[PDB]
RNA sequence: CGAAUUGCAAUGUCAUUUUGCGUGGGGAUAAAUCAUUUGUAUACGACUUAGA
RNA sequence: GCCCUGAAAAUGGAUGGCGCUCAAGCGUGUUACCUAUACUCUACCGUCAGGGUUGAUAUGAUGCCCUGACGAGUAGGCAGGCGUGGAGGUCAGUGACGAAGCCUAGACCGUAAGGUCGGGUCGAACGGCCUCUAGUGCAGAUCUUGGUGGUAGUAGCAAAUA
RNA sequence: AGAACUGGCGAUGCGGGAUGAACCGAACGUAGAGUUAAGGUGCCGGAAUACACGCUCAUCAGACACCACAAAAGGUGUUAG
RNA sequence: GAAAUUGUUGAAAGGGAAGGGCAUUUGAUCAGACA
């Protein structure tokens, strides 16, 4: 019997995957994962978490 | 220890003596209540009367034969006594009950046989000297209990009977203490008051 | 030569119990002679048994047994508390179970 | 509430269980007190 | 096989026997240095109705 | 309680105006050092201006009996609020330590007024040194000569419930 | 099929959760249905009322879907399903569907007998 | 004189009523209900009566 | 301070009951003891979070592994799943040596929805997996239709002279 | 009848108060062992007919706060002052 | 050829309800046999 602070059992509000099917972008997450794992470079995390973005935020450039 | 339990209820009170019982009976001893009518019961004779009055005020209206049957024995006094320390509408409370038999006065399969009392629940040990007591023979011939002077009749009987057999219990008793005091100087009882014995 | 035993006798008072709750996995056992925890430590550890009848013989005998042990004391009067393999049926209260003298410390 | 008019119990219930006897010889739930010098006499007859 | 098969089931040897003799012979000699001893051993232990194990000594 | 008997020394807190204030001392009975101090500022509290805050206590000590195997004649002057209104009282006991004759004026006070420890402050224990001053006859009546008297009723326990003779009560 | 690596099956709450008033009312069967009343008592879970599901009496992971042979159950309806379990034959009993034919049964049974695979249903359909 | 090998513990059984069957030893030879009838009774049952 | 009087209401009755009087009452104090889904320890399920692992083995990372914490819940929101009728593929699927359905205080699996098996009955079509689709899951609505009961062998079948 | 602050019920079971929507304790995954809360230990009922100082005898005593009712005025009835 | 409802047989229980939860005895039944 605790009284708690904070809201219990709370996702983090990001995504950890895509909700898409596509087998490449899979794949490059498959890639990607390996190397923001072991590698200690800030770019591929950073790769990584723009690789499960919606059409809206992932834009044209 | 004993399979079964005799208890002579003089000089007892009342729910002092029931709750033992109604302990005893439902952990499993078989008891039997015997000289019931000469239990005794705080406070004054007129004091329990009008308790008494108080309980038979209390029938069922439509019809009378369907309540609290105001039984006027004293044997039925300590049932009801201990029938309320009791489940008795279970079977449990039914088989304790089962193991329990009162009586007024002392009958012949209790007669022969050895009483035993109940010190936690004595007039003597618990009241205090000076304070007033009532009797339950008094009691239910005051509410309607006709064989007062029955019991009486059967109890000095009774007495006669056990008094003569002490009589002779007696003798046997100083005839085998002066035929047992010729062996204490021995070397067999002298060798045993080393232990104790 | 009249007796033969080697147990002490004690009865089945009932479950371990609130006030309308009852546990029935442990049992309250009231041995003989006992009268307070101090005393009753000596029953500790000590087995038990329920010795029954029934009208089917099985491997040649119509007298079956419970098994069980004595765990720990109740409070201030010599009662113990026993647990057994399969808890006891309810109907033994006020009934003589027998306490042997089996792990013994003597 | 009260009875505008008080008026006495029709019957009366001690002559109650009003049933059937069981016997049609009624039985006497009573005889006199023994007086234990007179001579032996009955006490009672029955008769049609 | 519960109706006595007989391979090795109830033959007492005549091997033990000497080696049973040679201690208790030895051990009644200083048994019977104190008396009331082998009646001892010859009895049987029993509880009797006043015995309480908790307050009794061996 | 088992009271006990302290010495609770106390002080306004220095100051550059005054430091060295005056030490107050109070002997208090009590079962614990905690609320010993706790009624040491209830009562500096009563009479001066200061509090636990704007104090300190310099030493606590427990006060053991003298001559605790000898009986004395403890007078008591007391104080206590009742339900409607506040008196006083005098009374005298007659035990062996001045702990123990507190713990008994609690207690009879108790039931003779339902007063509580609350509302009781003890102001005096006195004891009496010699025969003439005790005005009580409770006490008087142990302060004879050649005093014996009997225990008629006697009651001996049981540790089995049944027991197979009637009892005596002889002495 | 002696298959004799596993630990002590034990199962929380092995009774059946049987619904509410299924034995009062012969409509109301026994599959269980949450009571979603407000004035419930199950719903509120007093005392002396029955017990609901909850994932607390899930069963542990290791011995989840085991029957107490040690083995777990797939079901075969002919042989192409049977060789499938020719190397899981530790961990895998061969139970056969309900809609087999006795003259197949025992082509199963006989084939299996070879492949050492065990079997749940063997009595099934022989006379 | 023997009690061992129930092999290091597993109630290691004698209690106590009821009931059936057979052996052999004697002992005893009936009422109730229905149906009929009566009316001191009665909704029907029941009650009270009589009948070789 | 206690006790009594004051203090009277209507079925028979309520310190919960029995019952209790150096209390089993009142005031106060000292230990011992009982036990809640609470607290501590452990195991298990699930969720949340953090981290390790594409060495590369079953290429799969849908996962596997370690660590810690947590779990109430109406209206209500989201997720993961069971089930039904039909559709597209697929198991070269089951089947007259007996499909489906029905009965089964007979068994197994799952927290559960539910699935699976044996037996009896019966007689011709039916399923598992990946997906699509919907007239898709009932205890109720003084629900609709159909059927059936306790009431109950009961009320009662008695106007009109026979 | 109408407001303020907090807490709770509603939406909430569990131990206790005999019983109770709200009081006391304490908030819930399935189980085991241990310890406690509030309340209690004559018997019903698991647990001391435990210890200690005192008061009370009531011809409707008294007995777990919320709670299930009680005043003014009197008593040499008693206890202490 | 379901169920409601009903008859026969069999098993079991039953002092002003029945049903249900936890625990176990007794009876029946199933189990796997580690064979």
């Amino acid at each position: 019997g605790i009284d708690h602070t904070s809201k219990q059992h709370k996702r983090s509000g990001h995504r950890t995957a895509p909700k898409s099917d596509n087998v490449y972008l899979k794949l490059l997450v498959k890639l990607y994962t390996f190397l923001a794992r072991r590698t200690d470079a800030p770019f591929n995390k950073v790769v990584l978490k723009a690789l499960f973005l919606s059409k809206i935020n992932r834009p044209p450039v | 220890s004993q399979p079964v339990v005799v208890i002579d209820a003089k000089d007892h009170l009342l729910g002092r003596l029931a709750s033992t019982i109604a302990k005893q009976v439902l952990n499993g001893q078989k008891i039997v209540v015997v000289r019931a009518e000469a239990l005794n019961i705080s406070g004054e004779f007129f004091r329990n009367k009008l308790k008494y009055h108080d309980f038979l005020r209390k029938a069922t209206a439509f019809n009378k034969t369907r309540g609290p049957f105001h039984f006027r024995a004293p044997s039925r006094i300590l049932y009801k006594a201990i029938r309320g320390m009791v489940s008795h509408k279970t079977a449990r409370g039914k088989a304790a009950l089962e193991r329990l038999k009162i009586f007024e006065g002392i009958p012949p399969p209790y007669d022969k046989k050895k009483r035993v009392v109940v010190p936690q629940a004595l007039r003597v040990l618990r009241l205090k000297p000076g304070r007033k007591y009532t009797t339950l023979g008094k009691l239910s011939t005051s509410v309607g209990w006709k064989y007062e002077d029955v019991v009486a009749k059967l109890e000095d009987k009774r007495k006669v009977r056990s008094a003569e057999y002490y009589a002779k219990k007696r003798a046997f008793t100083k005839k085998v203490s002066s035929a047992s005091a010729a062996a204490s100087e021995s070397d067999v009882a002298k060798q045993l008051a080393s232990f104790g014995y | 030569a009249e007796s033969h035993r080697l147990y002490v006798k004690g009865k089945h008072l009932s479950y371990q119990r609130s006030k309308r709750v009852n546990n029935p996995n442990v049992s309250l056992i009231k041995i003989e002679g006992v009268a307070t925890p101090q005393d009753a430590q000596f029953y500790l550890g000590k087995r038990i048994a329920y010795v029954y009848r029934a009208s089917k013989e099985v491997r040649g005998s119509k007298i079956r047994v419970m098994w069980g042990k004595v765990t720990r004391t109740h409070g201030n009067s010599g009662v113990v508390r026993a647990t057994f393999r399969n808890n006891l049926p309810a109907k033994t209260f006020g009934a003589s179970v027998r306490i042997f003298l089996y792990p013994s410390n003597i | 509430s009260h009875r505008k008019y008080e008026a006495p119990r029709h019957g009366h219930l001690g002559f109650l269980p009003r049933k059937r006897a069981a016997s049609i010889r009624a039985r006497v739930k009573a005889f006199p007190k023994d007086d234990r010098s007179k001579p032996v006499a009955l006490t009672s007859f029955l008769g049609y | 096989a519960n109706l006595f098969p007989e391979q090795q089931n109830k033959e007492i040897k005549a091997e033990r026997v000497e080696d049973q003799k040679v201690v208790d012979k030895a051990l009644i000699a200083e048994i019977k240095k104190t008396p009331l001893l082998k009646q001892y051993l010859s009895a049987s232990f029993s509880l009797k109705n006043g015995d309480k194990p908790h307050m009794l000594k061996f | 309680a088992h009271f006990k008997e302290y010495q609770v020394i106390g002080r306004r807190l220095p100051t550059e105006s005054v430091p060295e204030p005056k030490l107050f001392r109070m002997r208090i009975f009590a079962s614990n050092e905690v609320i010993a101090k706790s009624r040491y500022w209830y009562f500096l509290q009563k009479l001066h201006k200061v509090k636990k805050a704007s104090g300190e206590i310099v030493s606590i000590n427990q006060i053991n009996e003298a001559h605790p195997t000898k009986v004395k004649n403890f007078g008591v002057w007391v104080r206590y609020d009742s339900r409607s209104g506040t008196h006083n009282m005098y009374k005298e006991i007659r035990d062996v330590s001045r702990v123990a004759a507190v713990e008994t004026l609690y207690q009879d006070m108790a039931a003779r007024h339902r007063a509580r420890f609350r509302s009781i402050h003890i102001l005096k224990v006195a004891e009496i040194e010699k025969t003439a001053d005790v005005k009580r006859q409770y006490v008087k009546q142990f302060l004879t000569k050649d005093l014996k008297f009997p225990l008629p009723h006697r009651v001996q326990k049981s540790t089995k419930t049944f027991s197979y003779k009637r009892p005596s009560t002889f002495y | 099929m002696a298959s004799l690596p596993h630990p002590k099956i034990v199962k929380k709450h092995t009774k059946k959760f049987k619904r509410h008033h299924s034995d009062r009312y012969h409509r109301v069967a026994e599959n269980w249905r949450k009571q979603k009343g407000i004035d419930s008592v199950v719903r509120r879970r007093f005392r002396g009322n029955i017990s609901q599901p909850k994932i607390g009496y899930g069963s542990n992971k290791k011995t989840k879907f085991l029957s107490p042979s040690g083995h777990k159950t797939f079901l075969v309806a002919n042989v192409k399903d049977l060789e499938t379990l020719t190397m899981h034959t530790k961990t895998y009993a061969a139970e056969i569907a309900h809609n087999i034919s006795a003259k197949n049964r025992v082509v199963i049974l006989a084939r299996a007998k070879a492949l050492g695979i065990k079997v749940t249903n063997p009595k099934g359909r022989l006379a």
